[PDB]
């Protein structure tokens, strides 16, 4: 369930597709917060026209190593 | 019933030795010796660590404190249903029988035992420490 | 040595004697309860103060009390 | 006004802080497009900031030298200068909800204490009884005052255990 | 904790860094060999110096980390 | 079904549902009424 | 016939008792001259997990 | 065999383990627990101990005077007390290298010295000391006084000089002599010194033992005192242009009540202090004639206590029997004395920073900070001791039969209500103070500082306005120009006091805001929680539901075993033990608040504190991280400076604190088993088994472990904060 959640977050609330075209400048992000009580500030400018929390789990690099290029596969 | 006498020439259980045995206290202060009778050869656990084999018949062992002897007594009584007994030996050679003191185990009442350290009152009836103050030394109200 | 005291609220259940790990307590005849027995402490010089007897006592409040007193080789449970 | 403070509608530091917040939000927005999700989210945050500042100034809050609103806890000053909405009305609101919760819980404990196994009802909550008591707890101040006046709110000293002193 | 502290300081001091013209500039400037031999060096150059990013993170996207940094002390 | 409802009536499940309801109510109030500081 | 009736509720008057000023059910009363003939059972256990105790005739009151 | 040490305990002397030495050292002053101790012998031993303590105090004072006179710069500091740092003593350490030698060589000395932070320079300068000869003479005099006190202590133990038990119980005579002689006459003598030496020395006139009999303190010479024209002593005071130590701008008055501070020294007027001591001397002397001793007139404290019971019976028997339970219990008297002394120590700290009495003390920021922190920590420790002795009184000296129905018995009658209400107050304060802090932290983190809750302290600001501060604008009492209270003091002391309180450059009633409100609530939480632990431990000292016979085990015992659910830390000693941590936390909060507010004040930016004290991140970054930069840079790979000793002390305190956590977390059993393995290793090692121990090695007891862990915790706490405070305040200024 946890792994499926990681793949779902990388497929619907991430910037993996944009990060593929520029992995040296775009920060990996796979978590977005809802705009409530002023917490939207946590959705930082990670690059690629995306706003979210910079993840450090390394799922982007693992997916790139496996040959995943689209959100449909995730 | 009569008080038994320690037999120093009694075979000991088969044990290869350990580092949890006797120390200088046995040679300078005192030590304890436990003896028991076994119906057959059986492997038991030593209170100081390890597994020993008690032989058929008399068995003698030495320990540094009385708690080790009573722990072995409890193990032999509850598991193998034996009746062990121990003594306190001094470096001069004096032997003092310890348990069972009157030949009967203390858990069961036996005639001839005189009660000691018994207060004919309850805890709530104890006096305050102020009435015990300025005594010979630190005394609790329960001691009177 | 520690001070072990028995009180008259004892019911003679012999649970404190069975729980003593150094043979300090025993049972003596008595007439103040149904069991006709009472706990006793005739070997307090060997008491270490573990208070297992107090843990095994079912009366409220306890019928056996252990007050930590002077410390010696036996009371400290030293094998050296 | 009170304690040498000035109203937030006239404080220069208040407007300066509003301009600073809008400036950093606009600076972050300058790096995105004009019809994208981050642009819409940043614009929504900017509108929320403007509305919050206007609402705080409209409420009549007092701002200090730092430009931040300051609350008045004294009932006399709050009722004399129109600051009862800061600390007075929320005080009574919390008292009502807190006493509501406490009264409902006390009623549930008293109700399940007369059963066969009250502890079982304490671990496994009786939902119908709890819901009925939760709905009936709206009149907790009146019921509490009546219980206090009848002498049934407290327990006698002889029925409460104490230490041997 | 001492293991991860050593890893972080060693990587930021002698491995990680940017590449410039005829030279490599590290994150901390190679101060591990000169300051990791004293407890004062670990407290000042590693704990006091590197904690600046988490204490002044308020008002940005990493502010949450700062909040947790305080919550974890609690 | 009776046993399932009794299980749902236990303290952790009831606490979870109640706290989810209370948190949702507070979140929705703060969503429709953003930044409430004074009455 | 001495002591409280079996099955009745009494209040403990022993100060050092855990159930002091608490109500307990009477189980049995000894007919001999023992110090504590009344046997009282309680619904709440003490710190030792015990729910019964022995009390004297003057240590319990019908409450 | 039986050892000689300890001679006061036969049971401890028969102990064959290392516990004998530790317990003999920790039970040396517990005279009530000694073998064959009586009441008369107890009082005699306490009398001798008191004399020895006075001897130590006087010797310590003489040592400070001698070192300042020998290795200090007092003769140069009096010339320029604004730009010259005081010198404590010289440094002679063979471990110092060359850079450390030139680093500590400062302050005009010829070698490495220590810059004093105790403030004895300002105090001695204000009271009249000018040269090193004066300090040398004072040091010799105090050494002689110390030797005399030590001889008195030895003499009162020999036969024909031991006081009887009845002499020690003469409460009326002792109280009369302490109020009239120890307090009133001493204050009158201090007034004589201020009028005769301090005041003329502050006006450039030298008055010493060689000419004080030929120099008049006032030009009218005792005539106005005898004729009743006392107002003649307040005529012609020091003007606003008076230079301390010189005759320029000096006056002739000796007893004034101008109020406020001196325009140059920023301290209280010497004439005002002299007049203060004279008034309190008269009051204390008059109060010293209240009790009946040997002339029929006076009171009997037993009669006043017995005749003070309310008629409705709200207080039961009232104070009947309270005279005997206090006079016959030394722990009750010790607890009362420690409670009053702790409160007075706190009062000293507050009044000393707000109203500086010594010349050029407010400019010395390090001295002010160190003095305030020192007195507050001393006060906290003394308060904890007062409550601990109250618990000891309940266990060892309280008699329910003698105190039947009085207020003392009624306190234990409703102790559950007191503990429960203390718990409720502490819970409310903690929940709300922490909630407001976390809310402000979240608002500052999300970039919305206008959304944090900032409650203005209108009550304290209202009090400040009542004292004369017109910043808030309340305009009432001393703040209003048309009030009776204002007009009645405009000719005596209100001008100077108003000018000083309306000045924002001093510490006299500093401006407060929401940050002050929040930290004051944190202080209230600390006080209430420490009080809850101490009060609960004193009331439950005689027993509880878990241990109905706790009084039969003494004040300090390990536990009651793992039975009945577990009884760890059940004694009253353990309650005091847990309360010491809360006391350290409370004093830490008050000293943190004091240091940060004063640091921002001295730096000229109070807005920094006003805007960063409302959230905990501001406290951690703008106060702890920002002010420790110079401290941790005392020694670095590029060299070192004079501030390296504070950096070493900082790390030293951290190490001691962490070492305390070991005795605090790990318990006896593990260590005892480890020690047994070590015993076997030593007994089975050749060339080493020939050397045997005299005491059997055993692990530290549970109570000893708690005491050792708390001692390390407190030592590390104190040393760490002292090093940080002194280094930050001295380096910044
Ligand atoms: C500058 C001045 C000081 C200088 C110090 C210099 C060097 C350091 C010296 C010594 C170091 C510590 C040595 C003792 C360690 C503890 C050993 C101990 O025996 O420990 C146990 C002792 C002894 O307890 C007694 O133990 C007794 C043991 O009796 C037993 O044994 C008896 C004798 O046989 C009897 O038989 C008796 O029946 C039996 O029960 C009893 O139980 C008593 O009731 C009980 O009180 O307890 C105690 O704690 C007694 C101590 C009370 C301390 C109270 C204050 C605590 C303050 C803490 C915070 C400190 C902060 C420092 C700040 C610094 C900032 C810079
Ligand atoms: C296993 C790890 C995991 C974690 C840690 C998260 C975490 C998160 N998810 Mg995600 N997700 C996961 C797996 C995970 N997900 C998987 C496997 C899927 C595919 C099905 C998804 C699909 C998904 C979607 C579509 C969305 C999220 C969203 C979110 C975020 C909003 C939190 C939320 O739930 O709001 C809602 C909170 C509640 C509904 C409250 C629930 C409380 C209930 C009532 C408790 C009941 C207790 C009961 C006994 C247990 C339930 C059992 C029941 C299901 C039978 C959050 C950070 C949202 C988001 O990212 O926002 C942009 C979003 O829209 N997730
Ligand atoms: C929790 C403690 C607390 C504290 C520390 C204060 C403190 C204060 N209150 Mg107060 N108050 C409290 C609780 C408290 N109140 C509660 C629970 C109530 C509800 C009953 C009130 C209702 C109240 C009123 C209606 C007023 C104050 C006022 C005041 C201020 C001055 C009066 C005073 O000191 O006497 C203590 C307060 C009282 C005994 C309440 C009665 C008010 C007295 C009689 C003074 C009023 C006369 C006049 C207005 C004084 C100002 C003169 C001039 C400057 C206008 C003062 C700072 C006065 C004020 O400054 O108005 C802005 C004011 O009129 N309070
Ligand atoms: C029926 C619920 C209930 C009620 C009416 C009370 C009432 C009271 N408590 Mg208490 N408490 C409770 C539950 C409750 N508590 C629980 C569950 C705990 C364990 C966390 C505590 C722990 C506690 C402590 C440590 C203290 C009090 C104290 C007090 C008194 C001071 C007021 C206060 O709010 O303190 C604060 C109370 C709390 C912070 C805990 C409240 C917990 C929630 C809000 C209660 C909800 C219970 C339940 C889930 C709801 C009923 C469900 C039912 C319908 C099925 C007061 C009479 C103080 C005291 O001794 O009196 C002077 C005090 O020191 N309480
Ligand atoms: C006890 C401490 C405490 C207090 C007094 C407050 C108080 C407040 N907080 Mg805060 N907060 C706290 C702790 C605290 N917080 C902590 C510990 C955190 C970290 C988790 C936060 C994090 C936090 C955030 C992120 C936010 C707040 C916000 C708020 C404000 C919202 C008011 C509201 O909910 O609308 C009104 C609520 C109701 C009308 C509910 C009424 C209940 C029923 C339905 C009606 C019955 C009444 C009769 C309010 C003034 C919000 C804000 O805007 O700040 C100004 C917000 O953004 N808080
Ligand atoms: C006028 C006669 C007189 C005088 C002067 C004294 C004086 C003293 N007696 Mg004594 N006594 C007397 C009569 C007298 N007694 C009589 C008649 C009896 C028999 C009934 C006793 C029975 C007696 C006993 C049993 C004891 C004493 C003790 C003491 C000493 C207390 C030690 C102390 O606390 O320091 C001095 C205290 C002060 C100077 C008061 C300080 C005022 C506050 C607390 C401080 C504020 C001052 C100021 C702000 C701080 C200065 C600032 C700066 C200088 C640092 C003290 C020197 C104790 C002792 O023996 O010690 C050896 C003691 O045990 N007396
Ligand atoms: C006028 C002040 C005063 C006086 C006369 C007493 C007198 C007494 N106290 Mg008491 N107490 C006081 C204040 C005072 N106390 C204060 C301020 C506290 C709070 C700290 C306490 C807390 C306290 C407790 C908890 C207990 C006593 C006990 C006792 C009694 C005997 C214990 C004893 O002293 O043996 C000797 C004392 C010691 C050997 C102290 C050990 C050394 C300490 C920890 C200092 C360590 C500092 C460290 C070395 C610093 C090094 C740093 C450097 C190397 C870097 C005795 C009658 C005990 C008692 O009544 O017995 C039942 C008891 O348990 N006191
Ligand atoms: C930062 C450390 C810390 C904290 C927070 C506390 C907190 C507290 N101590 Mg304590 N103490 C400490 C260290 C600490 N102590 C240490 C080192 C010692 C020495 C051993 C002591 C010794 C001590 C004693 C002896 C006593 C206390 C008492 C108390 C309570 C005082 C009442 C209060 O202020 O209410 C406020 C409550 C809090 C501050 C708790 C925090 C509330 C949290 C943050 C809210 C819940 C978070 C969220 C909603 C849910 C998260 C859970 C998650 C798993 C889902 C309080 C809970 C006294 C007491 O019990 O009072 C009755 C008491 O007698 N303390
Ligand atoms: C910083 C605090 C601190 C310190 C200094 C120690 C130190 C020690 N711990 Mg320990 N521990 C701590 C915290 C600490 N612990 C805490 C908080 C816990 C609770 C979780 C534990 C739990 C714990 C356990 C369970 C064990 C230890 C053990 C040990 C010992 C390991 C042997 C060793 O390191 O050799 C050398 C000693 C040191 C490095 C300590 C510093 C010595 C300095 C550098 C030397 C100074 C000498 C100097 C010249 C002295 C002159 C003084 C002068 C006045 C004369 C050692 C003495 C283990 C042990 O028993 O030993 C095998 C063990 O089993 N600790
Ligand atoms: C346990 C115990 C005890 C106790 C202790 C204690 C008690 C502590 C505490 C505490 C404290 C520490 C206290 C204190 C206090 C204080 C008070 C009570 C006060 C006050 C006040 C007033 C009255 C004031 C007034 C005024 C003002 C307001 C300002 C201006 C001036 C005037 C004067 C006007 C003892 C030992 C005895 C013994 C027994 C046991
Ligand atoms: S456990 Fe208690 S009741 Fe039972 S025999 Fe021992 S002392 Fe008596
Ligand atoms: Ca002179």
């Amino acid at each position: 369930i946890w792994l499926s959640g990681m793949y779902f977050h990388g497929a619907r609330f991430s910037n993996y597709e944009a990060w593929l075209s520029d992995p040296t400048h775009i920060k990996p992000s796979a978590q977005v917060v809802w705009p409530i009580v002023g917490q939207e500030i946590l959705n930082g400018d990670v690059g690629g026209g995306f706003q979210g929390i910079q993840i450090t789990s390394g799922f982007f690099q693992l997916w790139r190593a496996s040959g995943i290029t689209s959100e449909l596969q995730l | 019933w009569t008080v038994p006498t320690l037999n120093p020439d009694t075979p000991s259980p088969i044990f290869g030795g350990s580092t949890g045995g006797l120390l200088r206290k046995a040679q300078t202060e005192e030590f304890y010796v436990i003896t028991w009778e076994a119906k057959k050869e059986q492997i038991f656990e030593m209170p100081t660590g390890g597994a020993a084999i008690m032989r058929q018949g008399p068995n003698l062992l030495k320990f540094g404190k009385k708690e080790q002897c009573l722990a072995l007594t409890t193990q032999l009584r509850n598991k193998f249903k034996l009746t062990p007994c121990f003594y306190r030996v001094f470096p001069d050679g004096k032997v003092q029988y310890l348990h069972p003191a009157d030949g009967v185990y203390p858990e069961k009442v036996n005639a001839g035992r005189v009660g000691a350290n018994q207060n004919m009152r309850r805890i709530g009836q104890n006096v305050n420490p102020i009435k015990v103050k300025f005594s010979g030394r630190m005394m609790s109200p329960a001691e009177i | 040595a520690h001070i072990v005291k028995i009180y008259d609220t004892c019911i003679g259940c012999t649970q404190c004697v069975r729980a003593c790990p150094l043979d300090v307590l025993e049972m003596v005849p008595w007439d103040g309860c149904k069991a006709s027995q009472m706990a006793s402490a005739p070997r307090t010089e060997d008491c270490v103060g573990c208070k297992r007897c107090e843990t095994a006592c079912p009366t409220d409040f306890l019928s056996v009390r252990v007050y930590l007193g002077s410390e010696s080789t036996r009371s400290m449970g030293l094998s050296y | 006004d009170i304690a040498g403070l000035t109203p937030c509608s006239e404080s220069k530091a208040y407007a300066k802080l509003e301009k600073k917040e809008l400036k950093t939000l606009e600076k972050r927005l300058k790096q995105y497009e004009a019809d994208s999700a981050p642009a819409v989210a940043l614009k929504a945050t900017m509108e929320r900031t403007k509305a919050r500042f206007a609402n705080y100034a409209k409420a009549g809050l007092l701002c200090g030298n730092d430009g931040l609103p300051h609350l008045i806890a004294d009932p006399g000053l709050a009722l004399k200068y129109g600051h009862a909405g800061e600390v007075f009305i929320p005080t009574f609101g919390f008292l009502y909800v807190a006493g509501y919760i406490g009264y409902v819980g006390r009623q549930y404990l008293i109700a399940v204490k007369g059963e066969a196994k009250p502890t079982d009802k304490e671990i496994i909550i009786d939902v119908p009884l709890a819901t009925k008591l939760a709905w009936q707890g709206a009149g907790w101040p009146l019921a509490a005052v009546q219980e206090l006046q009848r002498g049934t709110l407290l327990e006698k000293e002889e029925n409460i255990t104490v230490s041997p002193r | 904790s001492i293991v991860i502290f050593h890893f972080s300081w060693k990587m930021q001091s002698d491995v990680w860094g940017t590449v410039t013209a005829s030279g490599v500039s590290h994150i901390t400037g190679g101060n591990f060999a000169q300051s990791a031999n004293t407890i004062n060096g670990w407290l000042r150059d590693f704990l006091w110096a590197q904690s600046s990013q988490v204490i002044q993170s308020y008002g940005s996207a990493l502010s949450a980390y700062g909040l947790i940094f305080l919550g974890a002390h609690f | 079904m009776k046993d399932f409802t009794t299980y749902l009536s236990t303290a952790p499940v009831i606490a979870t549902i109640w706290f989810t309801f209370t948190a949702g109510l507070l979140i929705e109030i703060n969503r429709y009424f953003p930044d409430p500081l004074v009455f | 016939e001495v002591g409280p009736k079996r099955g009745s509720l009494v209040k403990i008057l022993r100060p050092e008792s855990y159930w002091f000023n608490q109500v307990g059910k009477v189980v049995s009363v000894d007919q001999s001259g023992v110090r504590y003939p009344v046997v009282v059972r309680f619904e709440n256990q003490n710190y030792a997990g015990v729910t019964t105790n022995n009390y004297a005739l003057d240590e319990v009151v019908a409450a | 065999a039986t050892k000689l040490f300890p001679k006061f305990s036969q049971g401890l002397a028969q102990d064959p383990t290392t516990r004998r030495i530790w317990y003999g050292l920790a039970m040396a002053h517990d005279f009530e627990s000694h073998d064959g101790m009586t009441e008369e012998n107890l009082y005699q031993k306490i009398f001798a101990s008191h004399f020895g303590q006075l001897s130590i105090i006087f010797l310590w004072t003489s040592g400070n005077l001698f070192h300042v006179a020998w290795q200090g710069n007092f003769e140069q500091w009096v010339t320029d007390p604004v730009h010259i740092r005081p010198i404590a003593h010289a440094i002679w350490d063979p471990h110092f290298g060359q850079p450390a030698v030139e680093a500590f060589t400062r302050g005009g000395a010829s070698g490495p010295v220590n810059i004093s932070t105790s403030g004895v320079y300002q105090w001695w300068y204000t009271i009249g000391m000018r040269t090193n000869q004066d300090l040398y003479v004072g040091s010799v005099f105090l050494a002689l006084v110390s030797a005399i006190f030590l001889f008195a202590g030895w003499l009162h133990l020999q036969p024909n000089f031991q006081p009887s038990l009845s002499w020690f119980k003469d409460a009326e005579s002792r109280l009369n002599h302490h109020l009239s002689g120890l307090f009133g006459v001493s204050s009158l003598a201090w007034t004589g010194h201020l009028v005769h030496v301090a005041i003329p020395e502050s006006r450039g006139q030298h008055v010493g033992w060689d000419n004080f009999l030929s120099v008049l303190p006032h030009p009218q010479g005792l005539t106005p005192f005898f004729t009743g024209n006392w107002a003649a002593y307040a005529q012609s005071p020091d003007t606003a242009s008076h230079v301390f130590g010189t005759a320029q701008g000096s006056g002739q008055a000796i007893l004034t009540f101008l109020g406020g501070f001196h325009p140059q020294t920023q301290s209280l007027w010497l004439t005002d202090m002299a007049h203060h001591h004279l008034a309190i001397a008269v009051i204390f002397i008059v109060a010293g004639h209240m009790y009946r001793t040997n002339f029929g007139i006076g009171h009997r404290m037993q009669a006043i206590l017995e005749a003070h019971t309310p008629p409705s019976g709200s207080l039961g028997a009232g104070h009947k029997g309270l005279f005997d339970t206090v006079n016959n219990s030394l722990h009750f008297q010790l607890g009362l004395a420690l409670a009053s002394v702790g409160t007075i120590t706190s009062l000293v700290a507050q009044h000393m920073y707000s109203l500086p009495p010594y010349a050029f003390q407010a400019i010395d920021f390090t001295t002010q900070a160190a003095l305030y922190t020192h007195h507050q920590y001393i006060a906290g420790f003394i308060m904890c001791g007062a409550f601990a002795h109250g618990a000891i009184f309940f266990i060892r000296d309280y008699d329910p039969e003698q105190n039947k129905g009085n207020v003392l018995a009624r306190m234990l009658d409703h102790k559950e209500a007191l503990i429960s209400h203390l718990s409720w107050v502490s819970l409310f304060l903690g929940f709300h103070t922490l909630g407001l802090y976390v809310h402000n932290d979240v608002m500052q983190a999300f970039g919305t500082p206008e959304k944090q809750i900032l409650i203005e302290p209108v009550f304290a600001q209202w009090i400040q306005a009542a004292h004369g501060k017109a910043l808030y604008g309340f305009d009432f009492l001393l703040s209003s120009k048309t009030s009776a209270a204002f007009a009645n003091g405009q000719s005596l002391w209100l001008p100077g006091w108003l000018d000083a309180i309306n000045n924002n450059q001093n510490s006299l009633f500093l401006t407060i805001g929401p940050g002050d409100f929040l930290v004051h609530h944190a202080i209230a939480l600390g006080l209430h929680t420490t009080t809850l632990i101490l009060v609960k431990g004193a009331l439950d000292a005689r027993g509880s539901k878990l241990m109905p016979d706790k009084k039969d085990f003494g004040y300090s015992f390990p536990c009651d075993g793992p039975g009945r659910g577990g009884t760890c830390d059940i004694s009253a000693y353990d309650a005091f033990y847990l309360a010491v941590f809360w006391m350290l936390n409370t004093i830490g909060w008050v000293t943190f608040y004091w240091h940060w507010k004063h640091l921002t004040l001295w730096q000229g930016n109070v807005a920094q504190f006003d805007e960063s004290s409302t959230y905990l991140m501001g406290w951690l970054r703008d106060y702890l991280w920002l002010n420790s930069s110079q401290l941790i840079n005392g020694y670095n790979p590029f060299g070192m400076n004079s501030l390296s000793v504070w950096a070493w002390t900082f790390l030293f305190g951290h190490l001691i604190y962490a070492t305390g956590f070991m005795f605090l977390i790990s318990w006896r059993g593990y260590w005892q088993e480890l020690i047994e393995t070590l015993v076997w290793a030593h007994e089975k090692t050749p060339l080493a088994n020939l050397v045997y121990w005299k005491d059997k090695p055993v692990a530290l007891s549970i109570v000893q472990a708690r005491l050792v862990g708390l001692a390390h915790f407190s030592v590390g706490y104190i040393f760490t904060y002292a090093a940080f405070l002194i280094a930050s305040t001295s380096g910044r200024f």
